[PDB]
């Protein structure tokens, strides 16, 4: 439904003839343009935060802090991977900067973005500044390239 | 003394490889990388680079096994039921065990060549009706993700409008790096008929039959195509390279019929017996099958 | 000669797969 | 759905014989016979212990499940690789587990196939006859040993 | 290798001197078996009949007769991969920090290689004898901010579907009631057709000072700790008794067989500590280097297993 | 795994050992049934009787609230031990099955607690005082349930003559289609229990 | 495959490949872009030009 | 022994706790 | 055939019960 890899198979194999326009997929995990000398944190995953704002919430204290989808002034990373088989969310510090393809709320370049309640971006504090228009994977699924710059009013 | 199944014409020998299943599936994993964006100038320092990704799919293939129940004559109850040439009771439609099994199996093969061709499995002449089959189970003519062209009803006479759609959907073909190898077409006999008149005061010189095989020539690097005429197709014609690496056949060794050891035995001269046969495994690349169909509306 | 009806099974599948060669070889495109 | 054992975490006790019987995964019926006819149908939805009904639309009929008037069979086996369910014409008699209602659902109870595929106390149309009281197998699911044998 | 690599050939001289865990102790020679894989999962399948109904009576004759099943049931055990880092000095930094006494930054907390690898392993090694003996991974001593983890991964005391026995608050003290409540809970064990083979049993500090009180006037010659082997001893068919004290546990008392075909335990081949090849390295004198280790792979049958809780409040 | 088949083989073996578990269940408690609460028994014909339900022999009753108390359980069982009738025949071995709860409560020191004697020992020597101090075996079966049963080792009081095809045998019919599941059944005979009455010393001990 | 990860042999050897198709396509169209649209062109240095450009 | 690379070195440690686990047992009396 | 062959089963269980308790011990 909104896992990283579908689960369902596919019927026939692919065309790897043209080299255009396949980048635009769900499954792209990580960033357009990544830095040998970025922070990245595993954390355990509450629900599906993957291509979302994360931020930190806490149990009754049995159990170790989790990440969960969110944003507003709570907002304290990007969630750039997932591995189902553990449960950890990959999640790059607010503190340092991404730019990859994120999930936008259901826009042109240039457009000012700030994470909503559920981890989405949507336009306009700001955080990020949209590269692209939105491009649309499924009905409701809505990625779009942004660049993210920490926080600033 | 059974027939050879026609689906062999429709494949080249490499393209054929048999497996050993029954029911069940065979999966298959094919990688594949992509782009993730312009790449980075390298002057004086940097360390932020741009990114090239991979993709990974899975294929997998399904397998049916089917079985039909066909009612003989018991083996020690022949002789009280021969006649001076016909074996069998003619007033009752019931036969000895070799012939009854004969005539089984070719109506058998026959609806496995249909399968293999149009993808579907019926006994209707309208083709409704039909037996609910897996997913991951196609022929050549309901295999998705391929090239489909449809005539309009207006123009179904229209030999020249026919040749448009062929050539838009052969233009939207893609062979990749494949390309050298022959093709196999498949037509109508009342597509067959049309494809001998002159081209178009129409031409005298040459043939929609040589202006198809030229047209087809121009994008398999010159290479052979063979033209396969079937009375199964109505107003379809069908495209595809003869190519293992784009369109492979993969069946069940037991896909064609096999008795079956149950015999259903009573006091009468009345017997029944089994037969056996595997659906399944037709593998193809995507946008490789031209499929144009002429609406008869 | 078969033992079982296993094996006549397998000389059966084997008895199409040669017959599928020998149309191949006797084939003219 | 059918066989959710698969899903464990460490090995059962294959000690006790008693009360090991009734289960979801338990397929056909306590005591079969070598002349009971047996139908595998295409099915949509889950009808797996239910009585079930024939729906026609183009493509072969297929069956779900159901009761009331539209009753035709019961679903006894379920193969999920080839989407197909065994099942039990209502001319042929049965005795097994199958799903009810609720837990309402005592000895010496008359019961009605629903709509919905499960027996409830009740005219009536068939003959079904509750052999035990209903067994919380799961919060939603309640196997009942009931004989079905005809209609009334 | 240990030509161009010193720290390799540091561990390799080092590795010997480290100590053996001590959960072997908790354990048979059989009941240990090495598994190749890192992270991942393991699958076994067990096939299990049963009656439908009662038998039929053949009179006559009939057609209808009574069905017996069968169903299998898959356990997978899950395994996880784990790693730490610690700092340490450069090789070559070394004979500017060899003091007289010793070597090492005493002002700093900095160390050599090798005795920064050498207490790392140890501790560890007692995270791992934790896990096996709890089920838990944590440093707190409450308990609490449990690392969470993959299902399928049990330790003795939280393996689920056992036989769970609570003493009440109020009888804290009162070992008789202790003992009621383990009697209790050794009647409803299901050791089935394996009985004879040894028995274990681990107990708290508290609990083993308990033990040696003369058993209740007083009985002469008894004490709790004999009537405990005794009455052990019943079921398990007169075969020996081994009683173990943990300072890990608190106010818990474990009673499992050592029977390979009920409690079995699959560890990673990996599972101990290992050094990675990964060494960080700087313009300074400090240097970082990874320890990885693999947890899980304990497989026990249903209700083979008393535990024992001595409530507090 | 999914439509859970099996080969004939292992589908065998795991039937027989089902139907040996309910053939060991009914000849210590003369009752078929396969549910743990003992009811939908199957009816049987008469002169069909195990250990636990063989009528006209000695029966004790341990009343509810003396459910824990190891000295009323062997007032009891003295009780039942002198209203036992051997006769002649008590120069033999003694057998006694216990549940496991029972057979804790066993080994407990015998009660100001004595020392070096257990209520096992005990027990021994009540037994061993009428059976001409003879062999007393105690055995321990999870399928009783608070009761204590204790009956002679003679074959002149007690016997079994069980039929020859009492374990399970397969049978010769095989059912066979045209799919791969075949059917196929196994026999077992059911019988053959003799005592003599007032032999067979049965404690119910009350839960509740 | 559920990370979508590959040995350093397979991954560079499709890596090369698409690389050799956009060098391909630049030297055609004298433009580089990863869009079938053709927009987001990298900008190029003068004196860079294609066959079609 | 000489590890020929960090792979073999991965291995003999292996080994050598499998080893040490056979030896403490055989000396462990119990 | 198989009378034969039940009747070694018979004697095959009756030969199995004469050695577990010649190698019972109490």
């Amino acid at each position: 439904a909104l896992m990283k890899n579908p689960q369902q198979d596919s019927g026939l194999l692919s065309n790897s003839i043209d080299f255009r326009d396949q980048n635009l997929i769900f499954s792209n995990s990580g960033g357009v343009c990544t830095s040998s000398k970025d922070k990245i944190e595993n954390y355990p995953a509450k629900g599906y935060p993957y291509k979302r704002g994360v931020k930190l919430s806490f149990g009754d204290g049995t159990t170790e802090l989790e990440v969960e989808a969110g944003g507003g002034d709570d907002l304290y990373g990007v969630c750039s991977d997932i591995d189902e088989f553990s449960g950890m969310a990959t999640v790059i510090p607010i503190t340092n900067n991404f730019t990859g393809y994120l999930t936008l709320k259901k826009v042109n370049p240039g457009d000012k973005l700030n994470f909503n309640q559920h981890g989405e971006l949507e336009k306009v504090s700001v955080n990020a500044i949209a590269l692209s228009k939105a491009h649309k994977l499924t009905e409701d699924l809505f990625i779009v390239l942004a660049s993210v710059f920490g926080n600033r009013a | 003394e059974v027939k050879d199944p026609i689906m062999y014409k429709w494949f080249s020998p490499d393209q054929i490889e048999d497996v050993d299943l029954q029911m069940g599936y065979q999966k298959t994993v094919k990688w594949d990388a992509f782009l993730n964006a312009n790449p980075t100038t390298i002057a004086n320092e940097v360390n932020t680079i741009s990114t090239i990704g991979f993709s990974s799919e899975v294929v997998r293939l399904n397998y049916l096994k089917l079985q039909y129940k066909f009612r003989h004559l018991k083996q020690t109850s022949e002789k009280f039921y021969t006649s001076d040439s016909y074996i069998g009771d003619i007033n009752n439609n019931l036969l000895p065990f070799a012939q009854a099994y004969k005539l089984a199996s070719s109506e058998i093969i026959k609806l496995i060549n249909h399968f293999v061709l149009t993808g579907t499995v019926s006994i209707q002449k309208d083709g409704k009706n039909q037996k609910r089959l897996l997913p991951n189970m196609y022929g050549l003519l309901n295999m998705p993700e391929q090239i489909k062209e449809e005539v309009a009803s207006g123009d179904k006479d229209k030999m020249d409008k026919i040749f448009e759609k062929i050539e838009a959907g052969l233009s939207k073909l893609e062979l990749g790096d494949e390309f050298s190898t022959p093709m196999m077409v498949i037509v109508d006999p009342a597509t067959s008929l049309k494809l001998v008149k002159p081209y178009a005061a129409a031409s005298s010189c040459e043939k929609w039959e040589d202006v198809l095989i030229q047209t087809i020539k121009a994008i398999n690097n010159r290479e052979d195509v063979y033209i396969e005429t079937s009375n199964l197709l109505k107003h379809k014609i069908l495209i595809y390279p003869l190519n293992s690496e784009l369109i492979k056949f993969k069946p069940s060794k037991y896909m064609l019929p096999t008795p079956n050891e149950q015999v259903d035995k009573d006091s009468t001269d009345v017997a029944h017996s089994y037969i056996d046969f595997v659906l399944g495994g037709l593998l193809a690349t995507r946008k490789t099958i031209l499929q144009v169909n002429i609406k008869q509306s | 000669v078969p033992i079982n009806f296993t094996e006549f099974v397998q000389a059966i599948s084997n008895t199409y797969k040669q017959r599928r060669i020998q149309f191949y070889e006797n084939l003219k495109r | 759905m059918k066989n959710p054992q698969h899903d464990a975490s460490l090995l059962s006790n294959s000690n006790e014989f008693r009360d090991k019987n009734v289960e979801f995964f338990a397929s056909g019926g306590t005591r079969t016979s070598k002349f009971d006819k047996l139908e595998n149908h295409p099915f949509l939805g889950y009808p797996y212990k239910r009585g079930v009904k024939r729906v026609i639309q183009h493509y072969e009929p297929h069956v779900e499940a159901g009761g009331g008037e539209d009753l035709y069979g019961i679903c006894i086996d379920i193969d999920e690789f080839s989407k197909t369910a065994t099942i039990v014409p209502i001319t042929n008699n049965f005795e097994g587990y199958l799903v009810a209602k609720d837990s309402t659902v005592k000895v010496k109870d008359k019961l009605i196939f629903n709509k919905d595929g499960a027996l409830e106390k009740v005219k009536a149309t068939i003959n079904a006859t509750a052999l035990t009281d209903a067994k919380q197998i799961s919060n939603e699911v309640y196997l009942v040993k009931v004989a079905v044998f005809g209609n009334k």
